[PDB]
RNA sequence: GGCUAAUCCCCCAUGUGGACCCGCCCCUUGGGGUGUGUCCAAAGGGCUUUGCCCGCUUCCGGAUGGGCCCGCGUCCCAUCAGCUAGUUGGUGGGGUAAUGGCCCACCAAGGCGACGACGGGUAGCCGGUCUGAGAGGAUGGCCGGCCACAGGGGCACUGAGACACGGGCCCCACUCCUACGGGAGGCAGCAGUUAGGAAUCUUCCGCAAUGGGCGCAAGCCUGACGGAGCGACGCCGCUUGGAGGAAGAAGCCCUUCGGGGUGUAAACUCCUGAACCCGGGACGAAACCCCCGACGAGGGGACUGACGGUACCGGGGUAAUAGCGCCGGCCAACUCCGUGCCAGCAGCCGCGGUAAUACGGAGGGCGCGAGCGUUACCCGGAUUCACUGGGCGUAAAGGGCGUGUAGGCGGCCUGGGGCGUCCCAUGUGAAAGACCACGGCUCAACCGUGGGGGAGCGUGGGAUACGCUCAGGCUAGACG
């Protein structure tokens, strides 16, 4: 079965992007969405939308790329260099706001979820909460 | 090994094992001369290394090394035993200490005396 | 506060006396994952009310004899012998796995 | 019994008393129930006697009883003066 | 050798003495009262009750019974002479009995 | 004990000249003029590229002979000096120059450090008032740094303070040639320091 | 066998009150009130002696200390897998301050276990300590908290309290006295002896200070304690000198025989002056007590130090201990000579069989310095048990394959709950230690004062994304 619908997604956008894909399609989950939100906000994605893929619900995600380069291989920098879960089912992960981590000194971002909603490093330790470790992003 | 799997059975610690039953895992032990042999050094090396057998207070029966240029030990001289193997002598696990007990120090030795037990030489 | 617990009575065996199976979870203290242990607490039952299959609150009580230092304090939801089944069949596996083996 | 007193908690040559309210029984330098002053026996220091007399009258006020020497130090931060 | 406080010892023995003298004239008392409500004599059960339910109370008096020890034994002597009662007894003396 | 020995022969081993002797240091004898090469049977053969140890070692040799301190000590200090806020590099070298027999050196009283160390050893200074006796003795900013007035006569005392008219002193100290006081300002920067070290390089090496 | 006092023992009374039975009320496990019945008190002593002091009795309350119960946490081996009869529960009862199989009679047939019972081994536990970037690992000595024990085993008495180290009884072993019947002992208190061991101190001073027991007090007792003694055992501080002084003595080492090194080092000159001498000489001590005043508040007054004539102050005053390891690579430090797979070195790799920077000495050098080096052991390096932070085609490592129990894990949408999870407040997280700040001893080590942080757990309030649960729904999984 389907064992992580969240690690599949970051995984996917993984897969796709180091091919350098154009869009990508994701089962759609509101939580997927909610991800997704931040990874547009936070700029590692041209944006994403609903689609309907043989009759199911999905979400097309825009990927983003760095530009051309010069010499050998001109494959462009990607903007998400990573992209690793890590709370997972059978080892959830959750921090309190004292101990939400500063990601890639600051350059990167990690994905919370809280009973505030889903927020940023940033945005958890503003509103001052913390919650299960969903992702790290840079 | 999975996470779950570790909280099952979990790491499981290293053991050392001692290299120096000089039991009650002293420092030092005293013990008895039995033999003084001498054996011959091991793969390449070649030589007479100077050996005693003794009768520990910890009621083990060792050999042991002497060292230094040369030694005045017997059959039943008593001595101090500080471990430490020499790699040409297998079976030989500890090194006996000079300037103690019955195992003279070594006679002319103006440099590494700290070894070897030798008092202070007066420079005339 | 004397402590207030919630479990199964996985046994109307005895006189005036209940067996209630408390379940339990926690983060594990160095794999951090959140493993679920269980505990079995003899609980007295005077009115003999309470039956096979109930769910209950126990109270920490006074000594009411040895190995016994809890007392019903009421019934939170009747019937449910799917978890009484767990622990029966988990006690069957015992019957087993020693020189023979447990079945499956 | 419930007392009022020093325990040393200097060093050699240097004592330094702990103005306390321990049970009689203890060990003088054991754990007490509660700090309520210090004393520096050599006066060190412009500061060598603190007594907070507020807590002091509140042990007195059920039981606690005063070594000779601790009584005499908190007669000195009048905890005793009735004006 | 020689700790002159073996005084206290000798005053043990003393005390074991006098203490083990009140409480066997308390039991003896006790039975002999329980015993008579048991065959439900009336009077002579509870005059004697009130006997024990004395002794005890002294014995509490110095370090004998002493504490909930006198209560305990007055209970269940009162208890257990009340309803051996209950075969026709009608507490006359109604002594130790609020009746 | 620290050292006691012969000096200008450290001097030689750091390839870079030592004011532990004060004068001399400069009337072309400190060895260092017309001899800069190590001491001993070996001194002229020419010298191989260094270990990284061998570098790291050589500077922290350096910056400490040139305080005449005992590693014990030094290493002290330096601990001290990286569990205070601050570079450590620097916050060490303040503490190195507070010294009070240092300060003495640093003020002209004495024409070496060792000098230095003796008057304050021999109760020949003060620090206001109260006369001092501890070379390690840490000076704060805002001490007087007086000579023993017993001492104020002695020949040795007024020579060094005589000869001190004119010379200038370092920027976070100040002296009255007069009553033979001087005063610790501040504790002194990396800058005000003109210290042939690499304090990076003892902070390396203590990271070993 | 006889005499005798008391704050020793007893009886009667008074009953503020309290205890017990029963009834009732409020409370809610045995909490508080109330009515009848019953039951239960006491000791005196001292004076500045008609008053004050010390003390006695009953009850209620505080304070302190403690017993008992519960949740969670607490080593190794599964080559220990089944354990259990007071065993699990019940009813009545004993015993206790009190719950309880704690103990007993009777009844039932239970209780525990792979979430590791039972058994074997090891071990007092904790605050902390060592290490480590941390996570973690190791540890639990000194100091403080708790527990346990007092030659081994068992037992109770007396007491508020003990099953009672310097109290009692019995059995056992051992030592000693014995007129051989029978007795007396227990340094795991201080010091000391002996044995064992690589190894661990003075049969010291004092009760002055802090603390403790009795006493109204004076005061007595205190190997607790405050001190001194020995031991570089550790940490910190300090000395063995400072300045000048040759293109550079002699000796010793090397050499291309020109010279190079030891080296400003020495010699010598001048300066300061540890030790040592002389004089002064301490804090720690102010109470208890006396006097006035009400034995109060308050005021005044007197006595008392082991350390110790020590610290420290002043004067005088001598240039006055240096050692240990290392120099092949790791690793900073190189030449000659001797030796000849010898004698030896050695942590690893290795070195020595006639040119050895590796053996021994010497010269020179590097490191550290009243220390230096060795041995042993713990952490590190070791992401080499890997949670942080590893692996399994051929290096060690996929189970011979399946079926399936327990267990671990779980698609999309909505609603309830709020167990996990997150937040706030609050309580706890002793003192010591660790951290920061300021302060005391000439510094520091050491010590004092103050402040900050603290996982975890209790309590109240809140959030609801995710995980859980409950209810409902869906077809993308699965099945038909
Ligand atoms: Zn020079």
């Amino acid at each position: 079965m389907l064992t992580d619908p969240i690690a599949d997604m970051l995984t996917r956008i993984r897969n796709a992007t180091r091919v350098y894909k154009e869009s990508t399609d994701v089962p759609a989950s509101r939580f997927k969405e909610e991800i997704l939100r931040i990874l547009a906000r936070e700029g590692f994605i041209k944006g994403y939308e609903r689609v309907d893929v043989d009759g199911k619900p999905y979400l097309r995600v825009y990927l983003k790329y760095g530009p051309r380069r010069q010499g050998p291989d001109p494959r462009p920098e990607q903007v998400i260099h990573h992209i690793r879960r890590i709370s997972k089912p059978g080892r959830r992960v959750y921090v309190g706001v004292k101990e939400i981590p500063r990601v890639r000194r600051g350059l990167g971002i990690a994905i919370l979820s809280t009973s505030k909603g889903v927020l940023t490093d940033r945005e958890a330790r503003k509103l001052g909460v913390g919650g299960e470790l969903i992702c790290e992003v840079w | 090994p999975t996470i779950n799997q570790l909280v099952r059975k979990g790491r499981e610690k290293v053991r050392k094992k001692s290299k120096v039953p000089a039991l009650k895992g002293a420092p030092f032990r005293r013990g008895v001369c039995t033999v003084v042999r001498t054996v011959t050094p091991k793969k390449p090396n070649s030589a007479l290394r100077k050996v005693a057998k003794v009768r520990l207070t910890s009621g083990y029966e060792v050999t042991a090394y002497i060292p230094g240029e040369g030694h005045n030990l017997q059959e039943h001289s008593v001595v101090l035993i500080r471990g430490g193997r020499v790699k040409d002598l297998p079976g030989v696990r500890y090194h006996i200490v000079r300037g103690v007990y019955d195992a003279a120090g070594v006679k002319d030795r103006k440099k590494s005396r700290s070894k070897y037990g030798t008092k202070k030489p007066k420079e005339a | 506060p004397k402590k207030v617990l919630t479990g199964v009575v996985v046994s109307d065996k005895m006189q005036k006396t209940v067996t209630v199976l408390v379940e339990r979870q926690f983060p594990h203290p160095l794999y951090g994952k959140v493993i679920k242990r269980s505990k079995k607490y003899l609980a007295h039952d005077p009115e003999e009310k309470y039956k096979l299959g109930d769910v209950v609150e126990i109270i920490e009580s006074r000594p009411i004899s040895k190995r016994k230092r809890f007392r019903v304090l009421r019934l939170v939801e009747s019937g449910r012998m799917d978890l009484v089944e767990k622990y029966l069949i988990r006690r069957q596996n015992y019957q087993s796995l020693s020189k023979r083996g447990g079945k499956a | 019994m419930v007392k009022i007193r020093l325990a040393r908690f200097g060093s050699k040559h240097n004592p330094h008393y702990r103005i306390v309210v321990t049970d009689a029984r203890r060990k003088r330098d054991g754990k007490y129930i509660e700090k309520i002053g210090y004393y520096d026996p050599r006066k060190t220091t412009p500061d060598w006697l603190k007594v907070d007399v507020e807590r002091a009258r509140y042990w007195l006020s059920v039981g606690a009883q005063p070594t000779d020497t601790a009584r005499r130090l908190l007669r000195q931060a009048g905890v005793f003066r009735q004006e | 050798r020689n700790l002159s406080a073996l005084k206290r010892h000798r005053q043990s023995l003393k005390r074991r003495l006098r203490n083990k003298a009140k409480k066997s004239a308390i039991k003896t008392l006790s039975k002999k009262a329980v015993q008579l409500a048991q065959e439900g004599k009336a009077e002579e059960a509870l005059k004697i009750m009130r006997k024990a339910e004395s002794l005890i109370d002294k014995a509490a008096k110095g370090s004998t019974l002493h504490k909930n020890a006198a209560a305990r034994r007055k209970s269940r002597l009162m208890r257990k002479v009340r309803q051996l009662l209950e075969a026709a007894g009608a507490p006359l003396i109604g002594g130790g009995l609020s009746a | 004990g620290r050292y006691i020995g012969p000096v200008c022969r450290l001097c030689r081993r750091e390839g870079v000249k030592l004011y532990l002797k004060g004068e001399r240091c400069y009337s072309p004898k400190c060895a260092m003029e017309r001899r800069p090469y190590p001491p001993g049977q070996h001194g002229q053969k020419r010298a191989r590229r260094p270990s990284d140890y061998a570098v790291r070692l050589r500077e922290k040799q350096k910056l400490r002979r040139i305080y005449g301190i005992s590693e014990r000590q030094f290493r002290n200090l330096f601990e001290e000096a990286s569990k205070k806020k601050g570079v450590t590099g620097s916050v060490f070298l303040g503490l190195l120059e507070s010294r009070l027999d240092n300060v003495v050196y640093r003020l002209g009283f004495a024409v070496s450090r060792r000098q230095a160390r003796q008057l304050v050893r021999h109760g020949h200074i003060t620090v206001n008032g109260r006369r001092v006796d501890l070379p390690s003795y840490r000076v704060r900013p805002g001490d007087e740094i007086a000579v023993a007035e017993k001492s104020r006569n002695l020949e040795l005392i007024r020579q060094n303070l005589e000869a001190m008219k004119g010379r200038k002193v370092g920027p976070w100290l100040s002296l009255d040639v007069e009553g033979m006081k001087g005063k610790f300002l501040r504790l002194p920067d990396r800058e005000d320091l003109a210290l042939p070290v690499n304090e990076q390089l003892v902070i390396e090496f203590y990271s070993r």
